[PDB]
């Protein structure tokens, strides 16, 4: 059987520095999660149970709150335990700009294919500078109802 | 007496599939009006500018206002918009200028009449 | 068996035309992949699914401006639309990315559409690039499918019908 | 596998120095992937055009100048004059 997963964020707005909490119960929106993997809720931690190669993507959705020149930046970090050698480029990163506003939704897309190990924990920390404003961090929030998510497939398990 | 074997035998906050009718209750922070669909919706988190009125609960969303300062903008209040000066009133798309020969005295609150945009 | 999984990378392409976009599907061009139970037909543009199921089909536009003077405001829409050939049933009718005179600002102007799809044997798949820029004379050549930050499209078989 | 010379890939999990599919190139030889090439359309002309070991080389068409390390943005052209305009 296929190895599929695809979390939502879990009850989060605001642009915090801190690790997102996921929806993974079959019946929370479109949350999918298969019988090769789980969730820790507590530890906030995506536990993959067979090794192989894994096509491992994020979504980052952001919405602005406000209708004051507000620019920085948002970003989706991919927390392995144990680490992949690629410790740099397992970010998504999004600009944004006083013109970002006049969209109803900024979304950006990361996918790395990763070599897992047995019990692999995966987790997704959320990080946002912004400035322009007194109520900078305010100004942004991560959209509702095209929520962020997270997930990963097993493309070619190891042998 | 409704007994029968479909995902229309079922109760707000639940979810239930047609190829095999079982109705579960919704997952924690998530809610459904209206029984058997195939999945519960993600409630809405009021935060910043926008604070609850309504909670969430299995059986509804939560429901935003805006913070102090602000109102409401949108159906489902999707935005926030500061609260008038003088000068401005509160109408449908928001906050909006007082127009030729009229003025309101009064900071985030009030209608404007005809007798500059804030005063006389 | 196999995992079954694609991601192609759109194939020489920069200016927004009204047509249907080639993909690089060989082994070695850029990160592009084709699993087994998989095809790509390079003079039809189109994915062949072997297997029928439940599959997790994604694309990725990925946009970048061409011209320098902010003078002139450029505005309109970029599409990637799916194309079935044994056709399906859809509960969203495409991606689709609104430019703005100011979207000029962004290095890269980029959006991802998912959707969990019911294929059957031998499902043909191809990807139509739509367009309409106004506000200039060259609103056309004013953007471009970014380089080397490749729009891209694929899938992978989530639920097979047999899985057994 | 990284010893391969321009205008191949090679992995090593199975190190063979593999030519680059059609339209993409490999300056390097070692990667484990060729890269795919850029387009010249709209502004932007070509000087080269790709081949196994090099990327297309994009230039302005007439009355534009490149701007950019890679001619990533077209600029129009004001004067050679040197008369600040
Ligand atoms: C969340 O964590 C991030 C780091 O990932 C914090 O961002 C950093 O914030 C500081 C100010 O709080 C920025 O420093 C500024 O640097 C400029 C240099 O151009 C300087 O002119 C300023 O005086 C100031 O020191 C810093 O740039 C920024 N990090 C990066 C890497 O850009 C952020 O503050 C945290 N947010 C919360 C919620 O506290
Ligand atoms: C590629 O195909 C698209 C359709 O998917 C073409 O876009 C359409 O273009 C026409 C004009 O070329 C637009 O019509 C204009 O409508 C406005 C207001 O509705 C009116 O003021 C004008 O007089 C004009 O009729 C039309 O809006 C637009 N399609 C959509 C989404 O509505 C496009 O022209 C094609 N591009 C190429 C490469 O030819």
């Amino acid at each position: 059987s296929p190895v599929f997963a695809k979390l939502l964020a879990k009850n989060q707005a605001s642009l915090c520095n801190t690790t997102l909490n996921w929806h993974s119960q079959d019946g929370a929106g479109s949350s999918y999660l298969s019988q090769g993997l789980r969730y820790e809720e507590d530890k906030k931690e995506l536990v993959v149970d067979s090794p192989g190669l894994y096509y491992v993507f994020l979504e980052l959705k952001l919405s602005p709150t406000f209708t004051h020149k507000v620019q920085g930046w948002v970003s989706l970090v991919l927390q392995a335990k144990p680490q992949v050698d690629d410790f740099d480029n397992l970010a998504l990163t999004v600009e944004l700009f006083p013109c970002s506003m006049e969209n109803k939704l900024v979304d950006r897309s990361w996918s790395q294919l990763l070599l897992l190990k047995a019990g692999h924990r995966l987790s997704v920390g959320l990080r946002a500078y912004l400035h322009g404003a007194q109520d900078a961090y305010r100004d942004w929030e991560l959209s509702y109802p095209n929520t962020t998510s997270f997930g990963l497939f097993l493309v070619k398990p190891d042998n | 007496d409704p007994v029968q074997n479909s995902c229309d035998n079922c109760q707000p906050g639940t979810f239930c599939r047609k190829y095999n009718p079982v109705c579960k209750s919704c997952p924690p922070s998530t809610f459904s009006s209206i029984g058997g669909q195939p999945n519960c919706n993600i409630c809405r988190v009021c935060a910043g500018y926008f604070r609850f009125k309504k909670f969430c609960s299995s059986t509804h969303n939560a429901e935003c206002e805006c913070i102090e300062g602000f109102h409401c903008l949108g159906p489902q209040c999707t935005r926030c918009e500061k609260d008038c000066r003088p000068g401005q009133e509160l109408t449908k798309q928001g906050c909006k200028t007082c127009s030729l020969g009229t003025f309101n005295d009064q900071n985030g609150t009030g209608v404007c009449r005809p007798w500059t945009t804030e005063k006389d």
